[PDB]
């Protein structure tokens, strides 16, 4: 899962 | 601490140099020193603080995952190799927890309580949720999970009242809260619902934005979409 | 030091874990602890020592080059920005010099003097040349350059007498000495001649090698060729 | 210039 930059 | 003798403006200048040099531990130390001067942080300064610690903890998290995987493999017809894998995983874990505690300490003394504008308050509460989430990843825990949830929820409540649905801080908060639901709280349906609703409400507000704001918002919307594709 | 209480074998095991986790500072600290046990290092252990410190100093060198470039730009119609760029470049430089001094100290106490086989002695003398070369990159110097030259030259003399021209240690030594000539000693013709002769003598010996040794040697030969293409 | 691995 990708989280925020 | 060691930055107490350096001017606030010099600490900020050096944080920017450290970023250019990819010296994220230095960057984080400079930004900690700047926070400890006691003045509120501007938008650019908040972003420097976040970039620095995200990169530091990101390297620790990646290392912890490598070591944890090796440790789990050793605990399966696996030959006994002694305490070393556990010891070194624990060493990295303790350093990671220390960085999270440092960030949470800056937020509690006294960034959050002095943050009155929505942009700053949501930013810091999102950070609080994130660093409790990183603690939860290594915890073996219910109270840590509830602390992350509570911080994200307060940030969500403010963001929905005070910010447009395309605001990049609001979008990044929703993205990370959705990851919390999926990866930490065992709530994949809540994760999917939040990501979908966030994406759709931002879509409907894009028409209000300039070209540059459109680029900022759609970048984060794409991350929501990437997760939805992975999760469904 | 802090590793004095840990078993030699545990330090080696943890160095390998740190490598897998890309925790090169930890890896270097574990390998320093292993060296300080006072026993000679095996081939695999020498390679762990080299990998660890090469990665640590490599990050410092890259950061130093970024900061030095910014500093040189500031010293051109450039607006005065105060002492901060110089100060932070100096901070990184001092840390880099400290790592080089640490490595040179391990070599002098007592890795080199106990190394009698060509493979170990050449390896350590090459390392001595390399870390003096890194000191020379930031020095503002003649004695440091001569120390690098002297170490590389002793390593070259042994390698030519005791090792075949395809030996990967001999090849990597010649590669790095050629870089010294080009980048440090203002001797591009010597660099080119050394790289050419090294490449050609290895070419003529490839027929003696197994498939796996051929792969090892040709990998380094390609680096010699890459440099010759850049330099000519 | 490339140096050794
Ligand atoms: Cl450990
Ligand atoms: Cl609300
Ligand atoms: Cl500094
Ligand atoms: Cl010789
Ligand atoms: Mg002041
Ligand atoms: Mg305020
Ligand atoms: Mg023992
Ligand atoms: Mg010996």
């Amino acid at each position: 899962s990708r989280s925020s930059p | 601490g060691a930055m107490g003798s350096m001017e606030r403006a010099s600490l900020i200048q050096k944080a920017k140099l450290a970023e250019q040099a990819e010296r994220y531990e230095d960057m984080a130390a400079f930004m900690k020193g700047a926070v400890e001067k006691g003045e509120e942080l501007s938008c650019e300064e908040r972003n420097l603080l976040s970039v620095a610690y995200k990169n530091v903890v990101g390297g620790q998290r990646a290392a912890w995952r490598v070591l944890s995987s090796i440790e789990q493999k050793s605990n399966e017809g696996s030959e006994e190799k002694g305490p070393e894998v556990r010891e070194y995983r624990e060493k990295v874990e303790t350093e990671l927890q220390g960085v999270c505690d440092t960030v949470l300490g800056l937020l509690d003394s006294h960034l959050i309580k002095e943050a009155g504008d929505a942009e700053s308050r949501v930013f810091y509460l999102k950070m609080k949720g994130d660093y409790y989430r990183y603690l939860a990843e290594v915890a073996t825990k219910k109270r840590i999970i509830d602390s992350a949830r509570s911080a994200y929820q307060e940030a969500m409540d403010i963001s929905k009242k005070e910010m447009p649905p395309t605001n990049p801080i609001r979008l990044g908060l929703a993205l990370n809260f959705s990851v919390f639901h999926y990866e930490i709280a065992n709530s994949p349906e809540e994760a999917i619902s939040l990501a979908k609703t966030t994406f759709d409400e931002a879509m409907a507000d894009l028409h209000t934005l300039s070209e540059d704001s459109y680029k900022d918002s759609t970048l984060i919307m794409q991350l929501l979409r990437d997760n939805l594709t992975l999760w469904t």
